[PDB]
């Protein structure tokens, strides 16, 4: 049987005070009897400011209840430093969150005010629990995001060596190699590769990233991550794309990776996206007309379900 | 009109080829293929003179969508709790999705929706999820707040506008307490930084009349550099220090992002500043857009990143994307001096087809077949049906006509700025900025000839605006009102 705040002698000196939604509000919520006392003492708490670990139970027991609950989560994280709690102990008790799946903006945003107020000289640990934690869903974006943020931050800071870096990309192929079709972890590879600040930029870090997408996409000629990085990548470093041309050839019917002599089984031509890389490649050469004829095609035939935009892509030939 | 947009009825449906590589991704989609490409067949086509006998009639089940919306204005069961921090939120999907179905709410229960939410609003500044002495303010329900009140309010004494007026300068004083020196905003205090506050936060100082030098500073960097390789946006970029060496995008592009950072940049090519905004890749976005739209398989619906599953409610997200992107290319071609751009039939075809809730039964619209309806897919499918349905642009000729109409003598009163030298150098500037911003927020138009009413015209919609995401008939007097014109 549950037992009133009211009927509590830790909470007796304590005056509840109601909800203040007007006499008859519109969208309001059935609360349960626990939720109700609980915020009612919590508004109680937060007028007269008490920072007690009194009030800290109570905000656990609040975001149980409710997890986005921004307001509390706010008011939580000021009693943790208000009152110089262990944030290691708070960090584990934010992995039983998510394994009793407690989650949101909120719950991952205090995780990471926890990280950067620890400011670990190594965040390695963090680093493995992240990895772990994409097991029950690889593609969960608040989770690629803190990643991101993790790795900036920390290697703001000087705290990330060049073995770290080195066994991220290890993870991130890894993680590929389990699914090609994981756009998130296509993004976290441009991170490593591309974007971040301390990339190595070397006509073998050019070559290399070059055979990696070439395999990629000879691998599963119809992935579409494999095909947004190549031209991301090209288009990045101001590469022509004519050399190029025989590995991608094929697809539309010498040094870098070729495709497969009989082509994977299940693998239907011409690929829509090789077709907007040879019109492309046309335009390079300023062959108009054939990157005109390559984009009506599209549009009438390959791509039919964008038939408006290869039209467009059409006009803007003449 | 339809020559560009086949319906999907009519184009040959076949799975996503496998390569002969089996991954996680590829079951997902298959199963998903299956269960959207079964309901279409049980489904007479939305195209036909007559209904074919056996199967399903498509037709937008308004009064039933009717029906489930109305328990915002009785009462929510328990498991809403997870939503007692949006309860702004729930008012505007409820409010602006009866505008969509042209349902009126009589005066008295308008009424109770700005009683409700001025009870959110703090004297020090913003709206909260839920009553301010329970709730700190947030850029999200501001937004929500806000934008229901533009829907629900008036200009009389109990009509909330007067409140909001009144309550301008202490909301520019929040959304400054927001602000990052790198051109980010914390969605509260200490909350998390994403362009979903950017763009709320935009959105109301546009419609307030409370945009500054100093709250602008910064915010078209941020927004740019959330551009990913792929052309649409992620959720936020990092700042590296040597202001910052350089920045770089955090995560995914992601139709939600890419929605609210097309829609912020759209509303800083107002602001008459220097060199301001810095641009970004309209093309590349564009083309990333177009690129989400779903094969007739999975009944032409949009996705909302690349190799994930379609979902109704990124007919709004990258659907309503598609006219803000359209005109920032078309600015760029004209700067360095007509088909439609996505398939405008096969979006309404998802929409009535599959979005909708089953028949029969509890009204509503859908993420997908096997999700129960809610009030944000309800909304949000039934925003992008109307970008759909109504061909929108943004018009120069009209924006020059809200130019010549523009009055600078009348407005409420200059907010103070936080810093001594954050606002307009002087009248003349902060006037002009006035104009270009209230003229530019009126440019949006429905094409005369564009319709295209899938299924016929029991199926029409009220026209949204892009960016905003209310009607116009709701905009135009709401923006004049806090700008003082006609
Ligand atoms: C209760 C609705 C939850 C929904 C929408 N939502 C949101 C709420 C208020 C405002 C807002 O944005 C803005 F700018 F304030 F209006 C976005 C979320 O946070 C998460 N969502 C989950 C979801 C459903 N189907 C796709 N998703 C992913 C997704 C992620 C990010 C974005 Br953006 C859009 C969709
Ligand atoms: O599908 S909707 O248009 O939203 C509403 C339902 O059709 C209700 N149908 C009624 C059945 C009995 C006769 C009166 C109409
Ligand atoms: O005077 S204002 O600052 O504008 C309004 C109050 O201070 C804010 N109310 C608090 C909100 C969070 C829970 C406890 C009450
Ligand atoms: O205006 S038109 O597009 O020519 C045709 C009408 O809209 C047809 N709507 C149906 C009528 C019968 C009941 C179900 C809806
Ligand atoms: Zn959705």
């Amino acid at each position: 049987t549950y037992i009133p705040m009211s009927q509590r002698r830790s909470w007796a000196d304590v005056k509840p005070i109601m909800q203040d939604d007007g006499p008859n509000p519109v969208v309001p919520i059935m609360y349960s009897e626990e939720y109700k006392d609980a915020m009612d003492y919590f508004r109680a708490i937060a007028a007269k400011e008490e920072k007690s670990e009194r009030a800290l139970e109570l905000t656990e027991i609040i975001v149980r209840m409710n997890p986005a609950h921004y307001t509390v989560w706010q008011y939580r994280f000021s009693l943790l430093t208000s009152l110089n709690k262990s944030l290691e102990d708070e960090l584990r008790l934010m992995n039983e969150f998510a394994v009793q799946n407690l989650k949101s903006y909120q719950v991952w945003h205090h995780r990471l005010l926890l990280l950067d107020r620890i400011s670990p000289q190594d965040p390695v640990s963090e680093i493995e629990y992240i990895h772990g934690s994409l097991l029950p869903d690889p593609k969960n974006y608040h989770t690629w995001a803190y990643l991101h943020w993790l790795y900036s931050h920390f290697s703001t800071l000087g705290r990330i060596s060049e073995a770290q870096w080195g066994s991220e990309l290890d993870w991130c192929n890894e993680m590929l190699r389990v699914d090609g079709r994981n756009n998130s972890a296509w993004g976290w590879r441009w991170y490593l590769r591309v974007s971040r600040p301390g990339a190595e930029t070397s006509s073998r870090s050019l070559q290399d990233e070059l055979i990696y997408i070439l395999k990629s996409i000879h691998l599963i000629p119809h992935n579409v991550s494999a095909w947004n990085y190549l031209r991301g990548f090209l288009k990045h470093f101001s590469l022509p794309l004519v050399p190029i041309l025989p590995a991608i050839l094929p697809y539309t019917a010498f040094g870098f990776p070729m495709p497969s002599d009989p082509l994977p089984e299940d693998t239907p031509l011409p690929v829509p996206l090789a077709l907007e890389y040879l019109a492309d490649s046309f335009i390079e050469q300023n062959r108009v007309d054939d990157a005109a004829k390559v984009f009506e095609k599209l549009s009438s035939e390959y791509d039919q379900m964008r038939a408006g935009y290869w039209e467009f892509r059409r006009r803007e030939c003449a | 009109a339809t020559e560009f947009t086949p319906s999907v009825y009519s184009l040959v449906s076949k799975p996503l080829p496998s390569n002969s590589r089996p991954s996680a991704t590829l079951d997902e989609q298959a199963e998903t293929e299956d269960l959207i490409s079964q309901l279409f067949d049980l489904t007479a086509d939305p195209n036909a003179l007559v209904s074919e006998h056996g199967k399903r009639y498509s037709g937008l089940r308004k009064q039933e969508h009717t029906q489930f919306l109305a328990s915002s204005f009785f009462q929510l069961p328990g498991k809403f709790v997870s939503l007692d921090a949006s309860r702004p939120w729930l008012v505007f999907w409820t409010v602006h999705s009866l505008d969509l179905l042209g349902v009126a709410l009589d005066q008295g229960t308008k009424d109770r929706v700005v009683s409700t939410l001025l009870h959110f609003l703090s004297p020090k500044g913003g709206f909260g999820g839920g009553p301010a002495n329970s709730q700190i303010p947030h850029l999200l329900p501001t937004y929500a707040s806000v934008c229901s009140l533009a829907i629900a309010g008036n200009d009389s004494s109990t009509g909330g506008w007067k409140d909001l007026a009144a309550a301008r300068q202490s909301i520019y004083e929040f959304f400054m307490r927001c602000k990052r020196p790198d051109g980010g905003f914390v969605v509260c205090e200490g909350g998390e930084v994403d362009v979903r506050g950017t763009y709320c936060l935009l959105v109301v100082a546009t419609l307030l009349d409370i945009i500054t030098p100093e709250l602008l500073h910064n915010v078209d960097k941020f927004v740019s550099a959330c551009q990913t390789y792929e052309g649409g946006f992620a959720c936020a970029s990092f700042p590296f220090p040597s202001e910052p060496s350089c920045r770089v995008s955090m995560a995914e592009a992601h139709g939600g992002y890419t929605s609210c950072s097309l829609n912020s940049h759209f509303l800083l090519t107002s602001v008459p500043l220097p060199s301001f905004p810095l641009s970004i890749d309209a093309n590349a976005a564009l083309r990333w857009t177009v690129l989400q739209q779903g094969e007739p398989i999975e009944g032409g619906g949009f996705r909302g990143r690349t190799n994930k599953l379609v979902d109704g409610c990124y007919s709004w997200w990258v659907g309503g994307g598609a006219p803000v992107a359209e005109e920032l290319v078309r600015r760029e071609k004209s700067r360095k001096v007509i088909p439609p751009i996505f398939n405008r039939v096969a979006l309404q075809e998802f929409t009535l087809v599959a979005a909708q809730q089953d028949p029969g039964s509890t009204g509503g619209l859908r993420d997908k077949p096997g999700k129960r309806p809610d009030q944000y897919h309800t909304c949000n499918n039934l925003s992008g049906l109307s970008i759909a349905q109504h061909k929108m642009s943004h018009s120069p000729s009209t924006v020059s006509s809200n130019r010549l109409k523009f009055d600078a003598s009348k407005g409420l009163p200059a907010v103070k700025p936080v810093a001594p030298g954050g606002g307009w150098k002087n009248e003349d500037e902060r006037q002009n900025a006035r104009r270009e911003i209230w003229a530019n927020a009126l440019g949006w138009i429905e094409e005369e000839g564009g319709e295209i009413i899938v299924g016929g015209k029991d199926n029409r919609i009220n026209t949204t605006t892009p960016v905003f995401n209310i009607l116009g008939l709701r905009l135009k007097p709401f923006i004049n009102y806090f700008y003082c014109q006609e």
